[PDB]
């Protein structure tokens, strides 16, 4: 899913 | 520079997410937290002596939240503290299983948490509120805030000062900060093509970056330079896990496989296939052992061989 997605600035 | 080829598998805690693996102080015990909202501490020697069917952790700690990293203190054995998806640093005790500090100043989510090794009553946060906070178990309240352009990913202290920390943020490079003046950074590590995910120091003047353009990266904080790139693994999405020790780099990838790297060669050593994502890695001190963990909840303890 997307609960570890790092996110982009 | 190196003598090993592969990775064995000498044990293995069967099976959602595991967002941290942490050894403790004196690398006796290791703590996993992640979306399952327990932090579980299990006892080394055991897990690696004791037949599967007999695993079982020595304590439990629910969240009120997802935990999204631990790190236990280096002075006080049994105390780890923990961030979450709503944002709050908590310091547990693993004696009592009770919290010590709630610290609840972040808006959104704290991506990390850091215990200093040579100041241990300082742990540092961030948050994708865009701030750093330290904080000293001795106050209730943040002692330095950080504001920030944007989201942070990880903060880490160097292992020789608590007056330097390495913030990796989602603006694609590395904010190295003297906390005795944060007008500037002391400098902006740039090179990484996407955001930065984890940080983490191999030793007083050796700094790795884990990153989602699928490179790991080697800097110099006392010169204030780039060193190394390393690449092989796959990692464009997830934070999948990033540990370092004296000569060796670890990360985790989306092909559901660990990767180690001597930090002198650019490419793995060698890599380990689980089976998803790999979520978790870290070191047991320099040696050769390692604990890992992937996003179904698998933990394996490995080990560098010949």
């Amino acid at each position: 899913e997307e609960i570890r997605r790092v996110p982009e600035f | 520079f190196t003598r090993y080829s592969r990775l064995r598998v000498i044990a293995e805690i069967r099976h959602n997410i595991v967002s941290s693996i942490e050894f403790d102080r004196d690398d006796e015990l290791f703590a996993t937290a992640g979306v399952s909202r327990c932090i579980k501490v299990f006892d080394f020697s055991s897990v690696v002596n004791e037949p599967a069917d007999m695993q079982c952790p020595i304590v439990e700690m629910s969240t009120r939240s997802k935990l999204s990293c631990l790190s236990w203190n280096k002075h006080e054995k049994n105390h780890i503290a923990s961030s979450d998806y709503e944002g709050i640093v908590t310091v547990w005790d693993v004696t009592t299983r009770q919290s010590l500090m709630e610290y609840e100043e972040h808006e959104k989510r704290a991506w990390s948490v850091d215990f200093s090794r040579t100041e241990p009553s300082m742990l540092v946060s961030g948050s994708d509120d865009c701030k750093v906070k330290v904080w000293c178990t001795r106050q209730e309240a943040s002692v330095i805030n950080i504001d920030m352009k944007a989201n942070i990913c990880c903060v880490k202290y160097n292992p020789g000062s608590s007056n330097y920390i390495a913030v990796g943020s989602a603006d694609h490079h590395i904010h190295y900060y003297d906390l005795r003046n944060i007008s500037q950074p002391l400098h902006v590590f740039s090179g990484h093509k996407k955001a930065v995910s984890y940080v983490k120091f191999l030793s007083n003047n050796e700094l790795a970056s884990a990153s989602t353009d699928s490179t790991l990266r080697l800097w110099d904080v006392k010169d204030n330079l780039p060193v190394r790139t390393f690449r092989g693994h796959t990692n464009e999405k997830n934070f999948v896990g990033l540990t370092v020790n004296s000569e060796y780099l670890a990360c985790g990838s989306e092909t559901n496989e660990v990767y180690v790297y001597h930090k002198e060669i650019t490419r793995p050593v060698t890599s380990h296939r689980f089976g998803y994502f790999i979520s978790a890695v870290c070191w047991k001190s320099d040696s050769p052992t390692m604990l890992t963990a992937n996003s179904q909840g698998t933990i394996k303890v490995l080990v560098l061989a010949a």
